[PDB]
């Protein structure tokens, strides 16, 4: 549903499309995953009207596409979304996040005394969802916590 | 002379009602109409076997608004093996015949009222012996909630945090217990519950008290939200954590709060009053800190002045 | 060069628009002077060619007008950034980031005994220039560093 | 070829019922039949950030019994890869260019993993992390339990103390899951009772668990009585003294145990087993103890051995 | 009012010439007419977060001859693990609701004046943060310098020792670059040189400064002769020694020295100024130190007391 | 007959190239074909009366790798021939008719070498004494070189950091200079710049030697990176942190670097050296310090052994 009101309008020809971001998750999938950090060509719709009612976010990275495994990192904090892997000026595939394995370095260790805090490692959860309760156990100290209380960073 | 003339205050189970008022009017005079030479050349005793600074900078404040001169000790140091030492009863009959009142806070309970049993007639004022009693912070807190709230009777008092070894909030509610009307809501974690022996207490006084998973079930009712430090030594850091975040008290959740709403908080905060709160006029206990110093010097004066002429 | 037809970069009725941010900066700006926080709609471009004077980024923030300050507040990561503030489709006014007095709230103390490294404290620095440099004094430190240092990575 | 050979041995998790049985297995034929000269040239370092006196000394002479030399420390109060500034991995970055083998214990949870990611071909084995493993530990309580019942199947199996910080009780549990039949009884203080994880865990096994208040209640039901030290530290000197007269145990008790039980205790113990127990036949900590070195000969023997001739 | 009414003291930076010179003529006129019942019915805090005895014995002895109660606490003790507990501005919140004013030294910088962020209306001196300011030092220091010399501009001060590290030195110097004519003589070995930043100050004031290898060269010329401390934990007790020789006073070193010339020296010395040093005219050091009595009671009482009637 | 045979190791500067060469030779020796029992029934004490936990266990095992049995201790706080009333003469007087070899680190300078007139026929090694001589590191630090670089002799080495205090580098230097052809180049901080007598002692050999600003500067002229740790307990923790941008070193650095080129660092390191560097080719730290247990049993068999036959 391509902004079009007007003209002048956003597209791409080669790249990803991260539709249906939920409104004010989309910079922090940009802080977080560190999309940004390319010389590539990035377009990004903050709070736009959202396919039938409300705000959604949405990135377009051209000629940059992502693995069934990136995607599903995205199913923490934009289940919803959809990701789009245009080329030559249209959607040859639809891919949509589903909970992965492991979440590493993104999610910090609730337990102060686990010992990922104070070195250069990087985190690592492992996801296991309690019927909507999904718990995260933490690969070190191997304490298990509700994904609610280790977001929160 | 008034009641409380030449009385050791030890426990706050000890006190009435009555006592209860009278030092809180007291405390109210005081506070209005300062009395800056009324305990002209008398010298009392700071005895801090057990460190605790704000509570002796605060005792040690009221002493000197009031004129008295201040000896004593704070004491953590090379005790350790102090124990081949002498006993307290001697400690206390010495410095007995030097001072005009004993103010004490101390390691071991009992300690306080162990005291009083060798001052001879030096009055004796608990600061606290061990996890037992502190009857000037339940003091201050009254104080506190009758000159904001109005009353001390008919109060939708919430206490939240860790109640298990809050030993304020217990002395709170032991308090309370004696005016009328008042409804308890205790919100603590499971493992940080209120003692059986209190509620117990309270409903054979039929007093109304209430267990909430949490604060947004009854902000809406409360006049008085009664914050304690969870002691995190006192956990699992894990397990800390898993529900640290339930009781946590942010800016933003205050919205629904009624305008006479006050936050009170005894103790050093952490995290368990985030610094947005600081900017509401529902937060209240810096207030509640200064407080202490009238509750602190109404004390005082009571018990070394046979009669009081405020 | 904020020409460029093909596809992409729409105008706004109002706002603000951000151009000429030199690229890796905008992500900066976005974070450091936390422009997601609304709900306006947000526009943002990074990596937009400038003609050819390098890739550039782009901000346009719907509905949204700035001060002096907060446009002076950018000197030091886009000192060559213009904003535009724009009301019924056209840009009744273009601004350079002027480089200001003091900086609030954003920069860290590089000096580790400084009490502004604990406490509920925002950062503050007097800022004066030098032959090739511009010198920070800190509020509390009361210490003073090239602005390259307190730009600690 | 043995599937323990230069393996990590960090988490009871990580370890099958097979793994545990080939240790457990090795560890009686080491017992029997002594290889002094086993780990000859091999040198292991006995790194222990966080000191344990008993658990050190275990490790060292099973070290020696098998004759591998040993360099190590002991409490790294300021030492200069723990707590000065250099980082644990850089630590074990050095040392792992030093040794054929690490054992360490650590104060932080996860460490001994962590160490795992920098330790190249050189295993490290885990002697204790916080609160998370002490696989040795567990593997020294199966194999007596085992060596004194002849099963590790069918166990009526008891436990008591602190059933929800006794790091101890989780891993026994755990690994006792793995086996079929087994029916415990969790007696504990209800400030301590067995986490719900574990509680969960268990449910989705099948496995027959219950609670009680008293040890007097299953006394004849049990094969093994499982005692934890209760920390006191951990509540009110008051609150504890309450409790503990339901969880010491003396040889009164006994009276009516089963002739085959025995009591276990992972030590040290303080006044939860009075010394009257000590002469019984069901007293068994101490041999308890004395297997701590079969069993951790047998896993140094596993991982830097590719195949054991015994 | 006066224009210190009511003020923070926490930089020389942020006085002015005439600030200086007001609290200067101030502390004067209290050394020869005392006002011991000025600050009568004041209390403040002596809060030493860092020990400091000279310092704290020093503004204590001006609180109570100026009348003023003290509370507060020397510190250093238990505070080692202070960081999970509670904040200083918490602190500064609590305390300004007890007290009329606070004097605090403390190891961070900045510290006093983020205080002031948090003390509401009451005034905080500072007495040290760290290694950035002692305003109340150079206080005593120039009053000590008008005093002795007659005035405080076209004056030929050498400063000799630790020029990189002397915090005081730095202080002093960026005060008299606040008055006329000045001539400065650094003295210090090329590692602990008067730092860069400060003799650009200088250079852009116009003002003339010159570095001298040794005394000798300038002693016929200086009127002021500071001395400093070298911390030897700053150096290598080799390089320490090498040089020492070079920057220590001797009696025999003054023959030449004119009339008016006077020796100071802030802080403990040794070493730097021989004993001998001590029988002479010259020598002001302790006669300084006395000095701080007055310029500190100058400050408490402009900033407590609106109008100042001396 | 060894030229080293019977010999004490104390300082550098009593070394030749030709006993250097004859250490890192054996060195290599024994690298590839180890001599586990090369020093059987020999007792070896390791008397660290300063601790060094990561010079400690490189030693002892060298020592085990040997098979020589090891007596010793760690850091003597107040252990009673350091520090309560014992001399180290009478120390080493004792110790000496116990062991075969003694190796000490001490926190005095000289202490290695006065030890080496009370210890009779029993060599003594230098694993430290205060600022002075450290010959072990230096032999680790050659011996490295020469293994990644395969000559002793015209290198472009460069060392970065605290030159002025690292005694760690003034040893490599002295070393180096015994070799033809070096040309160093020093990159530090003024207040840390190389010490004169080591640029005086260069300039009478004519070793072509200058000073840098960064280590961009000489990326690609060199083959060595030596870095050491910058002490900032050493410096003004502002003073610090406004030097430390052109002195760490990260992998973007190394962009331009030689492929035979490689980063040493004594160990242990803080945020000098980013992690980032530990992946590339040139990182070789962890390898340095690996190879400090064949420079350190070449040493003892050298001094315990008349002969080699390797
Ligand atoms: N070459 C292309 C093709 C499409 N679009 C974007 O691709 C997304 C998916 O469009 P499309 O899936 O083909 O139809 P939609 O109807 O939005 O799919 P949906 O149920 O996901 O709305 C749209 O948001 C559109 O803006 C684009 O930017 N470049
Ligand atoms: N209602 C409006 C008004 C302006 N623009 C943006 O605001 C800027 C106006 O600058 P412009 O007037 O077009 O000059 P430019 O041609 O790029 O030249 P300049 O580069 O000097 O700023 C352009 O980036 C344009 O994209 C817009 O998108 N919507
Ligand atoms: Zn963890």
């Amino acid at each position: 549903m391509t902004h079009d009101n007007k003209l002048q309008v956003e597209a791409i020809k080669r790249g990803t499309v991260i539709d249906h971001i939920p409104a004010q998750i989309g910079f922090k999938l940009l802080s977080l995953f560190k999309l940004t950090e390319t010389d590539q060509r990035i377009t990004i719709g903050l709070n736009l009207p959202s396919g039938e009612m409300g705000r959604k976010d949405l990135i377009k990275i051209e000629n940059t596409f992502l693995s069934e495994d990136q995607v599903d990192q995205l199913a923490l904090y934009a289940p919803q979304a959809t990701v789009n892997r245009i080329d030559n000026y249209e959607v040859v595939g639809k891919s949509r996040p589903s909970l992965p394995e492991r979440i590493d370095n993104v999610l910090v260790c609730p337990n102060s005394n686990c010992i990922s805090h104070a070195e250069p490692v990087s985190s690592s959860f492992a996801v296991r969802k309690r019927a909507n309760d999904i718990a995260l156990k933490c690969k070190y100290c191997e304490k298990e916590f509700s994904h609610n209380v280790v977001l929160a960073n | 002379a008034n009641p409380l003339y030449q009385k050791h205050i030890i426990s706050i189970n000890d006190l009435s009602r009555d006592d209860l008022n009278l030092v809180l009017a007291t405390a109210a005079k005081l506070k209005a109409n300062p009395q800056p030479e009324l305990l002209k050349h008398k010298v009392i005793a700071s005895c801090f076997f057990a460190a605790s600074t704000r509570t002796r900078l605060s005792f040690e404040t009221s002493m000197h608004r009031l004129g008295a001169s201040v000896v004593g000790f704070s004491d953590s140091a090379n005790t350790s093996l102090g124990k081949k030492g002498e006993t307290l009863a001697d400690t206390i009959s010495v410095i007995s015949t030097y001072v005009d009142a004993i103010v004490m806070r101390h390691p071991q309970e009992g300690a306080a009222r162990l005291a009083t049993e060798f001052s001879g007639n030096v009055p004796v004022l608990n600061a606290g012996d061990g996890s037992n009693q502190h009857p000037t912070q339940t003091l201050l807190d009254l104080f506190t909630i009758q000159e904001t709230q109005g009353r001390l009777d008919n109060l939708h008092v919430a206490m939240v945090g860790d109640l298990k070894y809050g030993r304020t909030v217990h002395s709170l509610t032991q308090a309370l217990a004696k005016f009328d009307g008042n409804r308890f809501y205790f919100i603590a974690p499971d493992a940080l519950a209120m003692p059986q022996y209190i509620l117990d207490m309270l409903d054979e006084k039929g007093i109304a008290w209430s267990l909430h998973s949490s604060i947004e079930e009854v902000m809406a009712e409360v006049d008085i939200l009664y914050m304690t430090r969870v002691q995190k030594e006192r956990l699992d850091p894990s397990e800390y954590a898993n529900v640290k975040a339930q009781f946590v008290l942010r800016a933003s959740d205050l919205h629904n709060a009624k305008a006479n709403m006050k936050v009170l908080h005894p103790l050093p905060r952490v995290d368990e009053i985030a610094t947005d709160v600081d900017k509401t006029p529902h937060a209240w206990y810096f207030q509640q800190a200064g407080n202490g110093i009238f509750a602190r010097q109404a004390l005082l004066a009571l018990v070394l002045n046979r009669d009081l002429v405020l």
